């Protein structure tokens, strides 16, 4: 054929990957214990005759 | 020998019946030069005028 071994090339190139937040999938869930981030103590003292609130 | 263009004008060793031929006498194609067109001294545009008409 003529100019065979010409061949024609296709060339890939640019490459660039966006996101869809819509795709979103997840496995098994794992829910830790219950861990005791801190703590507060405190006093109240009555030294009256009566109850106090 | 000289092939056609479906042979993609390949020039190989052979022989063939018909045979292309060259003047042994060749002419110059050279473009001739001719006498000069005189135009009578004028302005500017009046010898453009008469130039182009």
């Amino acid at each position: 054929g003529y100019r065979c071994g010409d061949k024609t090339a296709i060339k890939v190139s640019n490459f660039a990957y966006n996101l869809d937040p819509d795709s979103f999938k997840h496995g098994d869930v794992t829910q830790s214990d219950r861990q005791l981030v801190k703590t507060v103590v405190g006093w109240a003292v009555n030294d009256s005759d009566t109850p106090q609130s | 020998v000289i092939m056609g263009p479906g042979y993609n004008g390949e020039i190989k060793p052979g022989t063939a019946s018909n045979t292309w031929c060259y003047p042994t006498n060749p002419v110059t194609g050279e473009i001739p030069t001719l006498s000069a067109l005189d135009i009578p001294d004028g302005d500017e545009v009046d010898v453009q005028w008469r130039l182009v008409h």
